[PDB]
RNA sequence: AAACCAUGACACCCAUGAAUUGGGGAACAUCAUUUUAUUUAUCAAUUUACGUGCCUACUCA
RNA sequence: CCUGGGGUUAUGUUGGUUUUAGAAGUCCUUGGGAGAUUAUGGGGCCGCGUUGUUUCGUGUGGCGCGCCGCGGCUUCCAGGAAUGA
RNA sequence: UGAACUGUGGGCCACGUAGUGUGGUGCCGUACCAGUCCCGUCCACCUCGACGUGUUUUGACCCACGCCCUCGUGGCCAGAUACAAGAAACACGGGAGCAGUUCGCAUGUCAUGCAUGGGGGCGUCCGUGA
């Protein structure tokens, strides 16, 4: 059928029904609408991935898409998204492209020669763009307690509050699945002088 | 200029506590900075502190809770085999009771007593008690 | 040379009130036309306020 | 990564002539899956006309998305992956 | 004598801790808010339908003790993903005291022939490193 063109070429023999589906939408909305008739022949997913916790009552659902097509997905984002949750309802979306990460080397010489796009921090940093892209992060802190614990907190722009809370407790969790790494949120009212709303 | 970013820090930090300050700004941050805290925190000399982030070397504040009497580093980092302990203890310590003599080692960065625990040697970085 | 601050160069921290020399911002002048919040507070979410004199019968907005 | 093409042994032993095949390189072609950066970038040959989710108190209220132009052909083209200032 | 950066992971129990938020459960007395009545116009009181404070569990930080992890993602359920020049890929009986470890009959008989009968580690050379 046409509408396995949207998945990559391994998983086109025997599909799962999370795949097939968004597959399914993927090619009707290549026909249907009308900024994304363009742009979209040219795209395909890589796998997607369900994740649930006894609270967050919603559903996130994760797509994983090839490196290559990340300037395509980044003028599309913010309508894709819009239309795949009318079509899935008790989900919320997320699109995040798949990165590979360089073991650091324990040679100097080696070391010189990594290629800094595959470094752990710059490919963790880049995942965490790609959740919130409309929004972008304006301060970042990490608080070291008296007990060993360590935090890590983001700080978003406060004008986007009215149309991004309601997912920041789900993508943090879908942000500690991917990275093994807590994150915490928060808001700043005029992020140039550092303050912080409440 | 400015060649020694362990040794900036740790004189703020002992310039602040001997002002009776409660919070001390430090810049620019590293990571054997960052290590050399973490040592002092474990064992109750400081408190909580924080670093910002700003896409250049960072700021660290820290939290003074007024039990530290003095830090300071060694400049230059002379060897140190796990033999000679006794040596920088009776040197730079009031006594032989309290206090720390911080180690870079194989194993990491750590005070003189865990590193006489794993019998290893290394370079001295500072102290503080 | 009392070639003197009788005080080597570079870098960090450092309490208070009046002044001063150059540049810039605000002001004057010229143009243009957040939720909240009945039952609050541990280190505040906005202390940003304010006028004068000279000035084409041009080294000048 | 794969399949279909082209153009030193071992013959009883030693010494001579001659080959069949490999392998190699070297040009075409089918099967498959990748890609850390979108085959849709240029002309001309030109012609035509110029209500569905999601918040928030069943419901209300907020919700975001949607509700020189077209046209077939051709040739050329790697020009976006680089820690930060 | 000389600035910063590539990076130190996560789950599952258990149980004495173990800081914090979020919600449960009851809640004498005190305090707060909202009602009712009442005095005053410059300074006072009564009686109720809730919020607090204080309990008691949950739950996320923390230390001690065991187990597990292809120990980011992806991909299988022997190959690829990473790592291994103490490695990979060829070959040597003059290579391993008989050619290592693992799933009486034959040859010879003019003989002291009194002889001989999957995969992984050994030794020795040759191509492969950025
Ligand atoms: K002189
Ligand atoms: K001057
Ligand atoms: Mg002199
Ligand atoms: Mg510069
Ligand atoms: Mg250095
Ligand atoms: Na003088």
């Amino acid at each position: 059928q046409p509408h396995l063109r949207k998945l990559r070429k391994l998983k086109r023999a025997n599909p799962s029904q999370e795949e097939e589906s968004v597959a399914r939408v993927l090619f009707e909305l290549e026909g249907s609408h009308k900024t994304l008739r363009a742009q979209l022949p040219r795209f395909h997913i890589n796998t997607v991935r369900t994740s649930s916790s006894p609270r967050h009552k919603k559903t996130a659902m994760i797509i994983l898409y090839p490196l290559r097509f990340i300037m395509l997905v980044r003028k599309i984002q913010r309508t894709l998204t819009a239309e795949l949750e009318k079509r899935f309802p008790g989900n919320i979306v997320v699109l995040v492209a798949q990165r590979k990460i360089t073991k650091r080397p324990n040679d100097v010489y080696k070391l010189q020669q990594v290629q800094r796009s595959r470094t752990s921090v710059a490919v963790f940093e880049n995942i965490l763009n790609d959740l919130i892209y409309p929004c972008d992060v304006v301060g970042r802190r990490w608080r070291y307690r008296t007990d060993g614990s360590k935090l890590m907190k983001v700080f978003l722009d406060a004008r986007d509050r009215k149309r991004v809370e309601s997912r920041l407790p789900l993508l943090a969790h879908v942000y500690k699945l991917l990275t093994h790494r807590t994150v915490t949120f928060g808001f700043m009212w005029n992020p140039k002088l550092q303050q912080v709303s409440s | 200029t400015m060649m020694s970013v362990l040794a900036n820090a740790l004189r703020c930090i002992a310039g602040a506590e001997r002002r009776g300050k409660r919070q001390v700004l430090i810049r620019p941050s590293s990571k054997v900075v960052v290590k050399f805290l973490q040592v002092m925190q474990k064992h109750g000399y400081i408190g909580e502190f924080e670093i910002v982030d700003d896409h250049r070397a960072g700021k660290i504040v820290v939290n003074l809770n007024g039990r530290l009497n003095k830090c300071g580093a060694i400049c230059p980092r002379f060897d140190c085999t796990a033999r000679d302990f006794e040596k920088w203890v009776k040197n730079i310590l009031p006594s032989r009771q309290f206090g720390f003599v911080v180690l870079t080692t194989s194993l990491g960065i750590m005070d003189h007593e865990e590193a006489r625990a794993r019998n290893t040697g290394g370079k001295v970085l500072g102290f503080f008690y």
